């Protein structure tokens, strides 16, 4: 009997991924995804079920840490909401449900130091950078597949990108109570965290309202050998999981 | 209960002390895995560390101040407080607000406490014997114009009748919508790009409005009314970050420009105790 | 001088032998403890017990080797001064290799049931710190300092009492939209 | 004794002693042990 | 049960009435030993000399000043009286700290009895009906430095509304770290060459402070409130010596020089009656 | 104990600690020690009912040895042993020393004392005290 | 069934140590310590136990590896002797026992080369420097924490220190005979000896006698990498086990 | 009959019957009658 618990391998569709240094993968609140049950259920349309065309593997843009980097922000399913046949489901609809599987990939040599704070936020509500009253703007929070990089210049709508306050005023050291893994270079390259539907309500919209939001904070710099590229990319890989929309509709209009 | 279990000394190839935190697990790691311990008992249950408690005791959560005088010629009454209105929110006060979103989610039916005192500052030979009409307003219901509309009826609004100094207690079941209150809501009510950001439906419970019943006497009497409210049936979930920020608006998690420091810096180098 | 995300990296420096890492109180309601979950947790209460759970994780190169040992000084004596001082009360020997994080529980070492939350000095829990055992090696082609992720968290015999209001938040001007 | 017939007038249910950290302190798939190395 | 046994005329070699003090020993020497007594019975149970009884009568152990004005221009507003605070001990009245210190350890849960009487020398034309807050500090909750301040909410810190003149009363459970309350505590807190000795965590229970939260009238209302207690469960252990010379501080038995005699001097030699 | 000063003044570890040496009451004060006025006990109760604590007369006439077993007496389970004494040994004498015609005018007290029922918790680095 | 045997963990009182290239344990000569019988015991006086006061792990001072270093050599219970409250046992009487758990201490990366030579020696009676019939001086053969450096300089009174030889002319390739274990800093980075009460008597002096003398020779050369520090840290931890004394007394004088 | 639940609410207990003197007025180590000899 010998096996190892770093070699892991998540199918899923047509989609698969391979690790072989993998830390054990974070089930949110031990909480594994689960279709709507009749008994919680509020609308009456029945729901359609894309279980093998939207629960797949996509590949988000690849992001560059760099020894300046403060950190990266996504939101679900903002974040796949320009992806193939998923974003339109999500869009020709006015609401949806569905789980997320997250994986994110950084890989080094044993020579480069680091660590990456990988943290699943239910319910992120950013703040805005103006303070007072001001709001934080739609065309902001819900980029897409672009993320929020917090080391960017703030633009008029977008929230506050300060990481050490969480973009919402809470300490950086106390995101650790939400599910999260850390990618230690010497010890971690891929963390895998499987979320589920969080919201206080059996159903609600997938395009206005993200449940939960990805970020990926590098907490020790990284410290790249003598005479190395000082950039390692980041690739972060979603793939939704017990997908249902309710009510096909004229197409959601969102701005531009 | 037992607290902590005996344990000797343990050389063995089992290392509780060593792990890996990039799992993301806290491993429940015991003195007597470090150690040696002696047979311990716990005599403590944990009674006043539950949420029903924690988030359970009355407490002030809002505040404002009218007055009960001659409104002859006053023709924005509202506006010159012959009755004010506040809309329920228990992010108004923050040594309650922060309790409340150490969680994302919250249900809970209510108590309502409030509190009215008489005063004079101003020549007044007394302190009239008042009889202060509490209402409840739900989304809809005409919001009152003057202190003397066709609202204070209260056929379906709730009214509550008592005199100054001494308070109402008028329970709420949970008014959500969801099967909870979104503590912290990542989404917008609708999809428009001039909409507002997290107050949302599940913000807005009402309102309620003060005032006097008893026609004026000879003196202004500046009533500032004190509401109280403990939260009952309390049930948590998605456990939060502290609030390390303070607030300036209700349901919003923004923050001023140049915010104080929280971390109490130290005084020399990290050696120092 | 103000916050930033290296408070929580623990500088370590190569090629140093009996050198303290860091050292910190006890106080779980002040100091660095009192921003953490648990700190902000335990200051809505006046009283606390139990034992707690202090973690160090190396984040250095995979090639790189170093001992450490994490002592715990029980109340009564000063702050140690030197790692034979430090290595005569509570200590746990860290050996960094494929395993990256440490669990040293600090006991619960009291002559009273229940500590104040607030800084006492009747009621002090100690103080904590760390020290190179043998030293940090880091491997050819790397330069610069490593940190440390240090964690703390609460163990299952932990309490709590005597609920009171946080200084952490304030308020001066009632809340409008 | 309750005085009122409507839920809303119930006292508090008290304490709920039914606790289960393992949620919030062990979300991993695969079954961690003590003494176990973590990563193998 | 039996008060004095029936006995005659003793002539044995067993001298009940003969012992040696020099063993610690009390013998229960009966009159039954030393005359001839008759057949009595007790008729008393003893219900008012019980600890609980002796101890656990409401009395009054601490008592303040304050005023409820137009408090516009007074920076220092607690040290002005605007509220004030008091840290909770049992040991500021003589008349109760005596049959506390007749013991070495006490536990009790104990019952406060806030008493606060309207009054106004000065010109007022009546007495406001006042809603006094009353408000518990445990160590570390913050005292509060104005009427006004952020803490008056009371979320985590306890509160009672009530009126002036009649008064709260509010249950406290054992809130010693110890199994009882250190009456002697033959011990610092620390081992510092400057530390206080005695005063220390098991003396500090937090305080309360003191205050009104009704908008000011026109006149000054110097409101002096009394504080009463009962004690409640109580447990006694190592008696003690009882009080003979007074008190000038809280916890400390220190007394002031010059002294004045405690014992009756007689009238006369030894021999008088 | 009480101290000298009166008022508020407290009383110094310096002295409350002596080790070895005791206080003796018949000698002069010093800034931080207690008052000595064996009459008053040195904290205010009368020396006629110190009887009420667990004690024992050494008369001449027909004892010239005493012993007590003390227990641990403390309001927790474990507490400071170096800032914090649980009793406290008191030598009084009640009767003043009567020698016969021509005999010296001392009489020697020693006092012996054995701890029973011992422990210690969390060895540490020594305890810092003054001196 | 999956476990490692270079993860190792030695808990004793308050102390623990963790390790996770460490080499299998030596129990010199396949006995473990364990506390005098009475079917062997010669003198009158009961025996006390500090059980969990003495038998704790106390880190020696380091010392210092260099290309140049002949090796260390400690004493025992001399290197202990000064360590909190087991010297005072060990003064205040006439006479003690007590077992000793080595733990040798020097990691290094997979670069570095050498090999250490942690050996434990019965009753080694070391050699003097002058020779003829010259004796070793007490104030030299126990010098407590700080042990006996073979590179330096002999003074009068101190034993000879010529590493080959032992110090009591026996060679070095000889001392395999005895308990052992190689730091191999390819393969192993701390070395784990339990060492029980070796004596030709159930009790004698602890003072005046020492039962056993750790040491710690470099067999191979310490080759540091180019551009390396030409120095390791070797930390030495030794825990009593099994302790006794016998006939609390004055304290033992000793000069200085 | 009590209103409320925890026991910072109840009446006190009475009056304690248990009664011992002995521990403060015979804390000697051997036994001593009444009648004989205190020492011999």
């Amino acid at each position: 009997c010998g096996y190892s618990d770093r070699v892991q391998q998540i199918t899923l569709g047509n989609s698969t991924i391979t690790t072989q240094e993998a830390a054990n993968a974070v089930v949110c609140y031990a909480e594994w995804p689960e279709y709507l049950p009749d008994v919680d259920a509020s609308d009456v349309n029945k729901t359609s079920k894309p279980d093998t065309s939207v629960c797949r593997f996509y590949t988000l843009d690849s992001k560059t840490w760099t020894t300046g980097s403060k950190g990266w922000c996504w939101k679900l399913p903002d974040a796949l909401k320009d992806m193939g046949v998923f974003g339109q489901n999500m869009f020709f609809h006015s609401l949806g449900r569905s789980g997320y599987t997250v994986h994110v990939q950084c890989n080094a040599t044993k020579f480069h130091s680091g660590c990456l704070l990988v943290v699943v936020i239910p319910e992120h509500q950013l703040a805005s950078h103006e303070g007072g009253n001001v709001s934080v703007k739609y065309t902001f929070t819900h980029p897409g597949e672009r993320g929020i990089d917090l080391s960017s210049a703030n633009e008029v709508g977008g929230p506050v990108k300060d990481v050490i306050y969480n973009m919402n005023g809470t300490l950086l050291g106390n995101l650790l109570i939400f599910p999260h893994q850390f990618i230690n270079l010497r010890t971690n390259n891929t963390a895998t965290i499987v979320i589920p539907y969080i919201n206080s309500v059996p159903i609600d919209s997938m395009t206005r309202h993200n449940n939960v939001s990805l970020m990926v904070i590098p907490i020790a710099p990284l410290t790249v050998p003598t005479g190395a590229t000082p950039s390692l990319p980041i690739t972060v890989t979603i793939a939704p999981m017990c997908t249902e929309f309710s009510g096909i509709r004229s197409k959601s209009i969102v701005p531009q | 209960t037992v607290a902590s279990i005996s344990s000797g000394p343990k050389h063995t190839q089992k290392v509780p002390i060593l792990t890996a935190n990039e799992t993301g697990a806290t491993m429940p790691v015991l003195p007597s895995d470090s150690i040696e311990t002696r047979t311990t008992y716990m005599h403590f249950n944990g009674s006043e560390t539950d949420v029903e408690c924690f988030l359970g005791r009355a407490a002030c959560v809002h505040v404002t101040e009218i007055q009960n005088k001659d409104a002859t010629g006053i023709d924005n009454h509202r506006e010159a407080k012959l009755f004010n209105d506040w809309k329920i929110n228990l992010s108004s006060l923050v040594q309650l607000r922060k309790k409340l979103e150490l969680f994302t989610y919250v249900r809970f039916d209510s108590e309502y406490t409030i509190l009215a005192t008489a005063s004079q500052p101003d020549s007044a030979n007394y302190s009239s014997n008042l009889v202060v009409q509490a209402m409840y307003v739900p989304p809809g219901a005409p919001n009152p114009k003057e202190w003397d509309d066709y609202t204070w009826q209260s056929a379906s609004n709730p009214s509550v009748f008592f005199k100054v100094g001494d308070t109402s207690r008028f329970s709420v079941p949970y008014v959500g919508l969801a099967s909870a209150y979104n503590c912290f809501y990542d989404g917008y009510s609708h999809d428009d790009a001039e909409t507002q950001y997290g107050i949302t439906v599940l913000n807005h419970m009402g309102s309620m409005a003060f005032r006097i019943v008893n026609e004026h006497d000879e003196h202004k009497t500046l009533v500032k009314i004190r509401v109280y409210h403990r939260a009952k049936h309390v049930e948590a979930w998605i456990p939060r970050a502290p609030r390390a920020l303070p607030y300036t608006s209700i349901g919003r998690t923004n923050y001023p420009k140049n915010t104080e420091p929280v971390i109490k810096k130290r005084k020399g180098d990290i050696k120092s105790y | 001088t103000k916050d930033e995300v290296n408070s929580y990296l623990i500088p370590l420096n190569a090629n140093r032998q009996n050198e303290q890492v860091f050292g910190t109180n006890l106080f779980i309601g002040d100091g660095v403890f009192k921003t953490t979950l648990l700190g902000e947790i335990v200051q809505y209460y006046t009283h606390w017990s139990g034992s707690l759970r202090f973690s160090l994780m190396y984040t250095g190169p995979a090639l790189s080797s170093a001992k450490l040992i994490l002592a715990y000084t029980p109340p009564g004596a000063r702050g140690p001064q030197d790692r034979r001082e430090a290595m005569l009360g509570t200590h746990v020997v860290w050996d960094i290799g494929l395993q990256s994080t440490i669990v040293m529980t600090i006991p619960w070492t009291s002559g009273v049931q229940f500590r104040y939350t607030d800084p006492d000095t009747y009621t002090s829990a100690g103080f904590l710190s760390c020290w190179y055992q043998t030293s940090l090696i880091l491997p050819p082609e790397t330069t610069g300092q490593v940190y440390l992720l240090s964690f703390i968290s609460a163990c299952p015999d932990f309490k709590l009492r005597l609920m009171k209001d946080t200084q952490t938040i304030s308020q001066t001007v009632a809340l409008t939209e | 004794i309750n005085y009122y017939k409507d839920a809303a007038s119930t006292s508090s249910a008290g304490q709920s002693l039914s606790m289960d950290p393992s949620k919030f302190t062990e979300p991993v798939k695969d079954l961690m042990l003590k003494g176990a190395p973590a990563l193998n």
